[PDB]
RNA sequence: GACGGAGCCAGCGAGACCUUGGCCGAGAGGUCUUGGAAACUCCGUCGUGCUGGGGAUAGAGCAUUGUAAUUAUUGCUCUUCAACGAGGAAUUCCUAGUAAGCGCAAGUCAUCAGCUUGCGUUGAUUACGUCCCUGCCCUUUGUACACACCG
């Protein structure tokens, strides 16, 4: 988890951000 | 930005990898870090020190600046790990050598190699300081000549090739300055001789400082990360660690 | 050309008896001697 | 080694570097279909341009850059879930 | 001739103008033999031209009709 | 009793006078391990 | 919709959100009036903006900020930049584009670091 | 009286002592004279400095 | 409109500390006048006449801030630094400073434990809080 | 003719003192003091001594040693702030600094009816050694501006430092006195008396 | 070679512990 | 490469030890120094021009350098990348020091004005940004966003207004007066603006 | 700057015991239940007096922890009230989020147990020029692709 944390792209998207 | 280094990461363990079986295909040169830039462009080091230091670990990593003819003394006050890294990655360096300390007696030494690793920490037994010294005097600060004694192993080529570059290539023959790492049971000797080469052998002169070291962790990676995956550790607690020899 | 039409973002061309002229010239009024040196000659 | 390019290079190779297939691997996009038209619709960014042609390749040195437009209404949606929306950068 | 020539340059610019004023009366003398300015023209040439162009605000200066 | 780990050694002379010798010997013969342009 | 807008203010690790939004001039930060943050030494550092620019800008409009982390002057640094972030954005998107370029010119004239983030990124000096 | 007088040119290679450097330096009462001066704090182009003597001649200070 | 955190904090407490005193039903303990507020402090309240009751002030609000709170918060809000242990409050004064609230009405007992602003009390902070402005 | 930019009043729902709004008008340092009338008597301090850019406050955080001559640029006052603090007890608290020199320049407006700064900048101006000598023996040199100032605030600081180490006098008001002192030119300030001797040692190995 | 070894210009009292383990190889 | 246009002859041939792939470069007034730049390598190459060896290597980007331009009077050297910075470097002297300034967003082009006292830089929001070199500080801003005129492809299925493909200027050159910026990018316009007043003086399709 | 109130801002960190809350005690610390930071700011008292700085030694009490002793152990209350008033000859280091002040957390194979490492907080003076002194080096076959300079 925590590479996994640390190697985190900001630019991620899903179409569930929208709620 | 970040995705530079997320990718590259990737492309180094599988190189490592690669080479990893490449070499053990073989048991049935110049490591890969190091392939690109050995013997082209000359090792660019910084040498710091952990927060707070101890007046003795300023000097002593004021003398570790100076064995090593391209290293620069950097304080570590406030710094914090991946910016000291990035900054030190922002700079062009090569190395980067860290020292920790005990009531001023200097007991770690960690060398990471950039842009991504490995990194290498060592532990300080037996150091004594040239400013324990009277009268010492000044150095020569030529390209040192530079001695690699009782090296056997896959293991010590490695510590061979990572203490290897920290120094400038292609020294003068008639060079003054020698630096000696001698592995007696893992026990790696370090001194620094300066001699004259006379009519009938060979006279050498201490200038120190004398500091012993034992590896104890290798790992694909910089040393903030402390996720990297782990090359080799010294496993202490086996019942032969009383009596086995790795390098 | 055919891989960089694939990797290009912005336009790229295809690259393309009888004495001949050359289209290309690389001046006329300048003589081969003048373009030596004196540590040459 | 050039006896391995007679044997590495193969189609699936080229179809990987091509963008679409990239957004994918780099999660932009959820399906390949639906990276074809973020592209067509034109919210995407290599570098400094926009890019409208799904056929494209990126090559190595530009996949790092590939990302999407500042303005894009997605961008900000990126932003409004997370509640990293600022205005300022007009995303 | 024995100053090193990368080190004729701020030799002149250290040089104070009232020596200057001797240094024109000593190139002045130069020319007045022949043979000792054609030895060594270029030098001669070159040591007038920086000393003027150091001092070239302060010599339109100086209203003296001898100089 | 037992001892778990190598102790750590003692630099007394007669390893001081073995350890220069060998550094003698290496540069009474010029044999040097050291770096070298490429 | 009530016209809104939101934005940020860093300064070490101390952190400001501003929502900017159309009303009746209510500056608030922390849920507290703007005339109560303390340091009182370093209130006018947090008034910068507010005094520069004008307050009928800020009177044709409310502003919530809530700060977190960092320490006090680093925190009143968080304040103020995210506050002239969120007017000129705010006048970005619900006003003429003359005024976000009066705002910035004014802000940028006087003080940057209203605008930018000031990051004292670590710099070896010394070359090597 | 003090004289006013603008540094014109900042002198290199003048092996001046270690915090000294040799400088020009024009008069402000009088833009054609001028006068080589030694300053101990840092100097740049274009500021200016009180000379209460304005006859000594700067000598190279070892 | 007026609420207790639109006024300068060491403005509510100053006229809320004399509402308490002129007020005059505060219960105060017998000891105030032989106590330090904490292990820590090296002499008492200097202003023995009315410490207690700035102190009752100076709870009456935390209460208003963080809508929940306990002896054990008191405690460690007025603890200070003492190496250092960073001793707590005194818990003997907090608890009676509380017990004196709610006698008043200013404060009452919350459910799940600790103490909750009586809804009588929240006008009557409000009330000197428009007091201090006016 | 008359320009007019308000054409509604301004009432902020969220109450503000009137004194900011009179902060509104002009920027004044603790919105107390004025920079326009504030001009550095000697020329040869302008450029270095720094006051046409007001501020409310010293507090800045300015970066002034990026380069040889950043200095020059930060506001006087903001480096009388920062020189004040030393000691190694007082390290790390500008904040203290600027509440110091709040009372000093209230002190200041006090006895002296004539503006603060004004009275700073005269100090300055007046303490800052025109002439030195150095070390070959001694050898007269003359001295740079910033040299001068930076020698200026540093006698004037240290000066109201020893004054009161272990005296009644406060801090703020020693340092007004010596102010006061050094902008009169009087003999009675510190930093008055050590330019004097300085420039006399000079004029001695002239 | 004894007197350009300072280790064995002279060092501080203690660098060394050849005299502790000398006494302990009698022993 | 180094040519000459009086005998018309390549005189000299720098290069880079792993063969860095340049995009940019700038020579020294002095004619002696030499700075190249790369979207790879993040790093600028320099090399000396009488003696074609590699100098250094000056590190201080994260992002691949976009332009670069030494100053005609005072030699130092403005480095500008899409890492959000620019950079300028005093090489030249005892000691070497590097100022880097933070903007808004990645820049793509920079001039550099010939007093050598300010520089210009364009962004991809479309902001042509000056900065005072000794200072380090921002003196003016010119928005041209709005200004550029992009036509809408006919492969395009989104509307010109709605697009974003070139609304930056991907080359700006000062006016050797020093009043006025030449600006062009990827679009069908080139503005000319003013610098003191920060508008546009005309545009040309 | 000491003291008394009031105001408050962090980031590291997870192998029965911790705990939010109530009731007692001046404090230390007890008892009954639920779930698994300082520095610093505002206002006040004190004042050049080894003074309301300093808390060593000593006396009397109130409690905790084991363990089976009247044994130590760790805290709290009062009283007692020392050296220390800025440090010789000499000597070590240091250029930006740096010197320095400030507190918090983990003991993750070497090393460390009020010691090591890590985290964040406030935050500077001066220099950023020189080979003059010291010390360490390089060159004295341009070799170097044109122009220029040098010989």
């Amino acid at each position: 988890l925590r590479e996994k944390a640390k190697e985190r792209n900001p630019d991620e998207y899903y179409h569930a951000m929208h709620s | 930005m970040l995705r530079r280094q997320a990718r590259e990461r990737r492309e180094y363990l599988y190189r490592k990898a690669q080479e990893l079986q490449d070499s053990q295909l073989q048991q049935k040169q110049v490591d890969d870090e190091y392939a690109a830039t050995s013997g082209i462009m000359d090792p660019r080091i910084i040498v710091t020190t952990s927060r707070d230091p101890s007046t003795r670990l300023s000097q002593f990593a004021k003398e570790i600046k100076l064995l090593f003819p391209n290293a620069v003394r950097l304080n570590r006050g406030n710094y914090v790990m991946p910016n000291l890294v990035d900054a030190c990655k922002k700079s062009g360096t090569t190395d980067l050598v860290v020292l920790h300390e005990h009531r001023g007696v200097p007991t770690s030494l960690t060398i990471s190699h950039f842009p991504h690793g490995p990194t290498a920490q060592f532990s300080l037994h037996n150091v004594v300081m040239r400013h324990d010294i009277i009268n010492a005097g000044n150095q020569s600060e030529v390209n040192p000549h530079l001695i690699f004694d009782n090296f056997t192993t896959a293991l010590g080529k490695r510590v061979v090739c990572i203490l290897k570059h920290l120094f400038n290539a292609g020294p003068k023959k008639d060079s003054e300055r020698v630096i000696t790492f001698a592995n007696r049971g893992d026990f790696i000797s370090v001194r620094q001789h300066v001699y004259v080469r006379t009519r009938e052998g060979v006279e050498i002169a201490e200038v120190g400082p004398r500091f012993e070291m034992r590896l104890f962790e290798l790992r694909l990676g910089t040393l903030e990360n402390k996720d990297a995956d782990v090359e080799w550790q010294l496993r202490r607690f086996i019942r032969t660690a009383n009596k086995k020899d790795y390098l | 050309y055919k891989l960089d039409v694939l990797s290009s973002v912005h336009f790229v061309p295809k690259p393309a008896e009888t004495p001949t002229i050359s289209m290309e010239d690389a001046p006329l009024y300048m003589s081969n001697a003048s373009s030596l040196a004196p540590q040459e000659i | 080694k050039i006896s391995d390019l007679e044997n590495k290079v193969t189609v699936s190779a080229i179809c990987r570097r091509r963008l679409p297939v990239i957004m994918h691997r780099l999660k932009m996009a959820e399906t390949i279909q639906d990276a074809v038209k973020f592209i067509e619709q034109g919210h995407v960014r290599v570098g400094p341009n926009l890019i409208n042609d799904p056929a494209y390749l990126v090559t190595r040195n530009m996949e790092d850059y590939v990302t999407w437009v500042d303005n894009s209404k997605i961008k900000k949606t990126l932003l409004r879930y997370r509640n990293q929306i600022d205005d300022f950068d007009f995303s | 001739l024995r100053i090193r020539m990368s080190q004729l340059e701020d030799a002149l610019m250290v040089m104070p103008f009232s020596y200057v004023l001797k240094f024109l009366k000593f190139i002045d003398t130069v020319m007045q033999n022949k043979t000792l300015l054609h030895s060594h023209l270029p030098l001669i040439c070159k040591n007038l031209f920086f000393i003027i162009k150091f001092n070239h605000k302060e010599l339109v200066s100086q209203k003296n009709e001898e100089l | 009793f037992d001892r778990t780990a190598k102790p750590v050694p003692v630099i007394t002379s007669e390893v001081t006078e073995s350890l220069e010798d060998m550094i003698r010997r290496r540069i009474q013969d010029s044999n040097f391990d050291d770096l070298q342009r490429r | 919709a009530v016209p809104s807008v939101q934005t940020f203010g860093k300064k070490k690790s101390a952190t400001a959100v501003a929502h900017v939004k159309a009303g009746k001039g209510l500056i608030k930060v922390n849920g507290s009036p703007i005339t109560l943050v303390e340091p009182e030494i370093l209130r006018f550092k947090v008034y910068e903006p507010l005094l520069l620019v004008g307050l009928d800008k800020f009177s044709n409009i409310d502003i919530r900020v809530r700060v977190t982390g960092g320490g006090h002057v680093s925190q009143v640094y968080a304040i103020r930049q995210a506050i002239a972030k969120g007017l000129v954005a705010y006048h970005q998107k619900y006003v003429d584009e003359q005024s976000k370029n009066e705002l910035k010119k004014a802000f940028t004239s006087y003080d940057r670091t209203l605008l930018i983030a000031d990051s004292r990124r670590p710099e070896p000096k010394k070359f090597g | 009286p003090v004289t006013l007088a603008k540094v014109i040119k900042v002198l290199g290679r003048t092996g001046s002592r270690g915090g000294v450097t040799q400088v020009r330096v024009e008069f402000l009462e009088d833009t054609s004279r001028t006068i080589v001066r030694n300053v101990k704090g840092p100097v740049r182009e274009n500021d200016i400095l009180v000379l209460m003597e304005s006859e000594r001649e700067a000598r190279r200070l070892r | 409109g007026v609420s207790v955190r639109d006024v300068a904090a060491q403005d509510f407490i100053n006229a809320y500390a004399s509402f308490l005193q002129r007020q005059g039903k505060l219960e105060v303990p017998g000891y105030v006048d032989i106590v330090k507020t904490s292990s820590g402090n090296e002499m008492p309240p200097q202003d023995a006449e009315g410490w207690f009751y700035k102190r009752a002030a100076s709870v009456a609000r935390h209460i208003y801030m963080r809508k929940q709170v306990g002896v054990g918060k008191l405690n460690k809000l007025y603890g200070g630094a003492k190496p250092y242990k960073h001793i707590d409050a005194s818990g003997s004064i907090n608890r009676k400073v509380l017990q004196a609230l709610e006698k008043i009405g200013i404060v009452e007992i919350s459910p799940k434990g600790g103490r909750r602003i009586s809804e009588n009390g929240q006008r009557d902070l409000d009330r000197i809080a428009a007091q201090t402005l006016e | 003719f008359e320009v007019v930019e308000e054409f509604t009043p301004v009432v902020l729902a969220t109450p503000i003192p009137e004194e900011v709004q009179q902060a509104q008008t002009e920027i004044k340092l603790f919105n107390k003091w004025s920079f326009e009338e504030v001009e550095v008597k000697d020329a040869s301090l302008v450029d270095y001594v720094q006051v046409r850019q007001p501020i409310f406050v010293a507090h800045t955080a300015g970066r002034y040693a990026n380069k040889r001559f950043r200095k020059a640029q930060c506001p006087i006052i903001e480096r009388l702030t920062n020189s004040l603090m030393m000691n190694g007890r007082n390290n790390g608290k500008k904040l203290k600094a600027v509440r110091i020199i709040k009372h000093t320049l209230d002190i200041i407006n006090v006895l002296t009816d004539q503006n603060p700064i004004q009275v700073v900048v005269d100090a300055i101006t007046n303490t800052g050694p025109r002439e030195d000598t150095t070390r070959v023996r001694r050898q007269a040199v003359d001295v740079s501006p910033l040299r001068r100032v930076n020698q200026a605030i540093a006698l004037l600081t240290i000066g109201a430092r020893e004054a009161a180490f272990r005296n009644i006098k406060t801090i703020a008001e020693t340092l007004a006195e010596e102010l006061i002192n050094a902008a009169k030119g009087s003999s009675t300030s510190y930093a008055i008396k050590k330019k004097d001797e300085l420039e006399r040692v000079a004029k001695s190995n002239r | 070679r004894e007197e350009f070894n300072p280790f064995e210009a002279v060092g501080k009292p203690g660098i060394s512990k050849q005299i502790g383990e000398e006494q302990r190889k009698r022993a | 490469r180094a040519w000459d246009l009086i005998r018309y002859r390549n005189f000299r041939t720098f290069t880079g030890t792993e063969r860095i792939q340049f995009n940019c470069l700038a020579v020294d007034p002095s004619g002696e120094v030499v700075c190249a730049g790369s979207l790879d390598n993040f790093d600028i190459h320099v090399w000396s021009v009488q003696t074609g060896q590699l100098l250094d290597a000056l590190s201080g980007h994260e992002g691949p350098v976009s332009c670069l331009s030494f100053s005609q009077e005072n030699s130092v050297l403005a480095s500008a990348s899409w890492d959000k910075t620019i950079r300028i470097w005093s090489i030249f002297g005892r000691s070497q020091q590097v100022e880097p300034i933070e903007v808004y967003s990645d820049v793509l082009a920079l001039s550099m004005r010939p007093d050598g006292k300010e520089v210009a830089v364009s962004t991809l929001k479309g902001q042509i940004s000056i900065f005072n070199i000794e200072d380090a500080k921002q003196v003016g801003n010119i928005d041209c966003r709005k200004d550029i005129i992009s036509g809408r492809f006919n492969q395009d299925r989104f509307t010109a207004k709605n697009s974003e493909r070139s609304k930056f200027f991907t080359t700006i050159h000062y006016s050797f007066d020093g009043m006025a910026i030449v600006a062009g990018g990827n679009n069908n316009s080139i503005c000319l603006y003013d610098v003191p007043n920060e508008v546009l003086l005309k545009r040309f399709i």
